[PDB]
């Protein structure tokens, strides 16, 4: 009957919960490290000279 | 006896939320408040890719950052030359009701789909000159929303049966199926490594599936209304979703919770499309109110307004190299901004 | 696909003749279509070209007015009318397809050809004409141009063709950098403006023929003398 | 009222004289 | 466009433009329509001259030198809130109501209320088909019109009941520049293509008047 | 005579304000014609009001032959462009409604309307100039033979009034007949639309005819007959001026300020 959906949901949540997590500070570190270490080649962020872009 | 199972699920959610809050030692905005905010970014209409005659529901830049497909409601699927506004191809579709589109990373195949519940794959580099339907994939009982290529042999799609499906093109059958949403999934975004992908549904939720095995990894419940778009941060471990409650949100894979929320009291219209930048420092977003308000991906501050569209924005894409951004709306014109 | 020519034979000088080429197996309505002659014991020579949609038509420097070209799309045919034939028109004709868009690969397929007998310009120069080589060693050939073929867009228009004895040639490399479909990786193109190199690494059989370098910067298109490979 | 300028504007040179 | 191949690519692009505008013109000429309503309501048996062609079902019959397209979106089994804006540019909305189902009548009422009061369909007119004269006309004598609508007070005759249902269905408009055209069908001995034709004619003429500066 | 200048000033201000508002709001197909008509009327008022005010107030012309010819030529050009644009809109509406459903064709029609203006402009310019009596200088006509004057006035009246007026009347009669024939089925929207269309056609035709009749009628009267130099004739002439200017001022009012699309655009901006 309705036991299948409940048991599947419980089992899936059981696998999902039992995982290793990382502090939000480390995640934030990774994000702005990626943002700062790759901003040199971000044409949207830093404007490019009007003689190099193809869409002049 | 189901009451015991419901209580077990409720308590399991209780300690999973407790663990999520325990790992939440601080916030990304508070940590990055020391970084200098990026100033107002002025972008102008460089090229107006015109030639469509109806609403444009999707677009996709090629890997060369020059060729992009644009799928309209007039049954047309046009492959452009963005540099010179040249129409490389103009594919006529079998079913005019299409609202997804794709361009293969190898560049040879092009996907399309919509209310016909069939994902049509077209071959471009045929021995003969014209472009013919390579195959039609019919295994969905709901409208397809987003389709993205994995390689020349595998595709991933989401449809209205609350289900995602990964397909093998050479066979035509669902290689793998992803179920678990209680509402229509409206978009997906493929990771740079093509191993994990997210999918946001109309039940104000997102789920993170894999390719290899087949069931979900993580779930994200941060929104209160429909989700109309989704995209990845370039690192592949964070993703930004656009909802209909006029609030974009940014979640993280590793944190397994919500990171930030981009919102404003002056905006009420829902978000139709989102996309990051080449490095991810900047974030764009398409709003139903004819504009495209750029939001900083690290300060949640409104940067600029690309108010050049005469109708609701629908599709919005940043090239692989990030040289320009293409915005396509129901005004039947794509526009290039740099 | 298939491109079959007809209309051959011997024609008295000063006469008029029709050549008809039939195409089967591809969407002929979307192909710019070229007519190129080859003398009995000389190299290739561009004659005429008609654009898809019959928009632009070009003829060689030596054959304006005397010749005319036309296409019948519904029947998938190409007509070439020759008037006031001379003694230098006793050459074998070849009808060539070419589709023109971004990233396209023109001059890819050639027809069998029909021999008919009769009773400025960019000077493309090949330094060599015959180099004795054996299968197993890399062989390099060179081509030169009288004008800088490298356009401002960054695309330099060079095409490499290989004609086998008694066989129609095929495109090997277009723009000296992209390998055409059905072409082995053995062939490689490189070089800069007015100095082009074609290298065949680990030479094997089936590659014994004559090599042509052709420019596409501006009409009239000019071929080369041709380098003939021997054992 | 009717001045010489306005009258010549309508009637013409010979007519106003 | 200085080089030869760029000029040729521009020529091919111009050829593609000529097709796309040309298709745009033929495509613009046909006139559309969106079929809605509950299941088992005759939403697939309106006109027997179909010329059809699981998902969206197209029908491309012609009438009076006008190409009419019908899209049956039944069987989608999803939320209409995400694809109902695809049909934002339709000429009209055909809504079919089965009168023999006294339990599905309220569901049809809510469906019509949602369709008429949508933000995209504020000016797209509605053609309201009320199917099966005979079945409802016999079951009204078999069963009075009080189990489904206890608020009815008027006479229990056929014509008054039909008019009451029509008033209930048209009361959901509450909007200007959008009209509801009525016709009563049975799919047995009726040819209901003329009602579609003249309803779409009225809608098209009104749109042209509002779009040419008049009105 | 003070009332003359004040009335001209008020009409000029009203017309320039309305036409400027319409041009700014416009910044399809009917919008193209609306913009063209507004441009024509703005040019007409700008090139007419101050100079006729000076003519009716100052005793002598004081701006020279170049100004005299330039201003009168563009006066005639603007008037003809406005009338032809009204005719073009009426035929456009006839085509759109009767043949129920072209930017290139609209542009061809426009460019064409300006070309036609020019033939009639040529006559105003060529034969206009400064006359020196037997002293002082004035700006009026210079025509050797009255036959050419009479023919030109008759031709400009006949063409630039009858052809647009008859075209407008015929096209709007055809669209009214098409509405009354195709939408004979009773419905609230149909009857409201028929009433609104009848109202708009009535307003357009009456305004055009009543406004542009007196100018051409007094010009024909000058050609066939003479003006009696009386104050009443002065009031009649200034009434003709004021009706022509009122048409050039209220064409945007009855052509864009009543259309729902332009009303929405104005409420937006």
């Amino acid at each position: 009957a309705s036991i299948a959906q409940a048991r599947k949901l419980v089992e899936q949540l059981k696998m999902e919960a039992n995982i290793d997590r990382i502090k939000v500070s480390k995640a934030a570190a990774d994000l702005m490290a990626y943002c700062e270490a790759h901003a040199k080649e971000d044409p949207l962020l830093t404007p490019v000279p009007a003689s190099e872009n193809p869409f002049r | 006896e189901l009451d015991q199972l419901r209580q077990e699920a409720e308590q399991l959610k209780n300690q999973i939320r407790d663990a999520r809050k325990a790992c939440a030692d601080a916030t990304l905005s508070q940590i990055t408040n020391n970084i200098d905010p990026v100033g107002r970014i002025q972008m102008r209409t460089r090229r107006t890719l015109r030639g469509h005659l109806a609403k444009i529901y999707a677009m996709h830049w090629g890997t060369d950052s020059r060729l992009l497909v644009s799928a309209s409601q007039d049954g047309k699927l046009i492959i452009w030359d963005s540099y010179t506004t040249n129409k490389v191809h103009a594919i006529p579709l079998r079913s005019s009701w299409v609202m997804t589109c794709a361009y293969a990373p190898s560049g040879n195949y092009v996907a399309c789909g919509g209310l016909d519940n069939i994902c049509s794959i077209y071959n471009l580099k045929t021995r003969e000159g014209n472009v013919r339907v390579s195959r039609e994939l019919a295994g969905h009982t709901g409208y397809l929303s987003c389709c993205r290529f994995l390689d020349d042999n595998q595709i991933v799609t989401s449809s209205g049966d609350t289900t995602c499906a990964l397909w093998d093109i050479e066979t035509g059958q669902q290689t793998t199926t992803f179920t678990g949403h209680t509402g229509d999934v409206m978009s997906l975004s493929l990771a740079p490594d093509t191993r994990l992908f997210v999918s946001g549904a109309c039940d104000a939720s997102a789920k993170l599936w894999d390719v290899r095995e087949g069931m979900c990894r993580q779930t994200f419940t941060g929104h209160e209304s429909d989700i109309n778009a989704i995209c990845f941060f370039p690192n592949g471990n964070a993703f930004a979703t656009g909802s209909d409650d006029a609030t974009c949100r940014l979640f993280d894979l590793r944190a397994d919770q919500e990171l930030m929320t981009y919102s404003h009291d002056n905006i009420i219209c829902g978000i139709t499309s989102v996309s990051f930048s080449k490095s991810g420092r900047l974030l764009l977003a398409g709003y139903d109110d004819f504009n495209c308000n750029v939001w900083d991906a690290l300060k949640a501050d409104r940067a600029g307004v690309l108010a050049g569209h005469d109708n609701r924005v629908s599709c919005l894409g940043v090239t692989d190299d990030g040289m320009a951004v293409a915005t396509g709306s129901w005004d039947s014109f794509l526009k290039i901004w740099n | 696909v298939q491109l079959v020519e007809s209309g051959g034979g011997l024609v008295q000088p000063g006469g008029s003749r029709k050549l008809s080429c039939s195409a089967s197996g591809f969407a002929f309505s979307s192909f710019g279509m070229h007519w190129v002659r080859q003398a009995p014991e000389k190299g290739l020579e561009w004659v005429a070209y008609i654009s898809s949609g019959s928009g632009t038509i070009y003829y060689a420097d030596t054959v304006k007015g005397r010749f005319t070209i036309s296409r019948d799309d519904p029947k998938n045919t190409l007509f070439l009318q020759m008037t006031s034939l001379r003694s230098e028109d006793t050459a074998m004709y070849y009808c060539v397809r070419s589709i023109y868009y971004y990233g396209s690969s023109p001059f890819d397929f050639w027809g069998q050809g029909t021999t008919l007998t009769v009773s400025s310009d960019i000077v493309m120069t090949q330094a060599t004409s015959s180099v004795p080589v054996t299968p197993g060693e890399s062989v390099s050939i060179s081509c030169r141009s009288s004008k800088s073929l490298l356009h401002s867009n960054g695309n330099t228009y060079l095409y490499w063709f290989l004609q086998r004895p008694g066989q129609s040639p095929q495109l090997l490399i277009y723009r000296m950098s992209n390998l055409a479909s059905g072409v082995p990786d053995r062939f490689s193109g490189s070089g800069s403006g007015t100095a082009f190199t074609l290298t065949i690494s680990r030479l094997e059989a089936e590659d014994v023929g004559v090599y042509y370098c052709m420019q596409h910067l501006e009409y009239p298109l000019t071929f080369g003398a041709g380098t003939k490979l021997e054992l | 009222g009717w001045t010489l300028n306005s009258a010549g504007y309508l009637l013409g040179p010979h007519a106003v004289g | 466009t200085l080089s030869a191949e760029e000029r040729a690519a521009l020529e091919r692009s111009k050829a593609i433009e000529k097709n796309l505008k040309e298709d745009g013109i033929s495509a613009a000429k046909d006139v559309k329509l969106l079929l809605l309503g509950a299941d088992n309501s005759g939403k697939s048996t309106i006109v027997k001259q179909m010329k059809i062609i699981t998902g969206i079902v197209e029908t491309h019959f012609t009438f009076k030198n006008l190409h009419f397209r019908l899209f049956d979106v039944g069987g989608q089994r999803s939320e209409r809130k995400k694809w109902i804006h695809c049909f934002e540019d339709v000429t009209a909305i055909i809504f079919c109501v089965d009168l023999s189902d006294y339990n599905r009548m309220h569901e049809s009422l809510m469906l019509f209320d949602s369709i008429c009061n949508n933000k995209f369909f504020i000016d797209t007119s509605i053609i309201l088909f009320l199917n099966k004269k005979d079945l409802f006309g016999e079951k009204i004598k078999k069963s009075p019109l009080t189990i489904c609508f206890p608020e009815y007070t008027g006479p229990n005759t056929y014509e008054d009941a039909a008019a009451y249902i029509q008033a209930q269905f048209e009361s959901k408009n509450r909007s200007p520049n959008k009209e509801i055209y009525c016709h009563m069908t049975c799919a047995t001995d009726t040819n209901n293509a003329q009602v579609i034709f003249d309803a779409v004619t009225d809608i098209i003429i009104a749109n042209n008047l509002r779009g040419c500066g008049l009105y | 005579n003070f009332v003359t200048l004040v009335v001209f000033g008020l009409i000029f201000a009203l017309g320039v304000l309305g036409n400027s508002l319409v041009i700014t709001v416009l910044a399809s197909t009917t919008n193209l014609f609306i913009l063209n008509l507004s441009i024509a009327d703005l040019a007409y008022l700008l090139f007419c009001i101050p100079f006729q005010a000076t003519v009716y107030a100052l005793p002598t012309w004081v701006l020279g032959a170049f100004i005299c010819k330039f201003i009168h030529y563009f006066f005639t050009v603007s008037m003809l462009v406005s009338i032809f644009t009204l005719a073009a809109m009426s035929v456009d509406r006839y085509v759109a409604i009767v043949h129920s459903r072209v930017s290139r064709n609209a542009l061809l029609g426009v460019g064409c309307i300006w070309a036609l203006s020019i033939a009639m402009a040529s006559p105003v310019a060529y034969h206009q100039g400064l006359f020196h009596p037997r002293n002082q200088t004035f700006c009026w006509e210079q025509w050797p033979d009255p036959r050419h004057k009479k023919a030109y006035v008759v031709c400009t009246f006949v063409f630039g009034y009858l052809l647009p007026l008859l075209l407008i009347c015929f096209c709007y009669a055809k669209v009214l007949n098409h509405l009354h024939k195709k939408l004979k089925n009773m419905s609230k929207k149909s009857e409201a639309s028929k009433k609104k269309t009848a109202q708009t056609v009535l307003v357009v035709v009456v305004v055009f005819g009543i406004s542009w009749l007196p100018h051409h009628i007094i010009h024909l009267w000058a050609e066939f007959g003479v003006f009696p130099l009386t104050p009443a004739s002065f009031l009649f002439r200034i009434t003709a001026h004021c009706l022509a200017y009122s048409n050039s001022s209220v064409n945007p009012i009855i052509y864009a300020f009543l259309s729902e699309n332009f009303r929405k655009a104005y409420k937006q901006v």
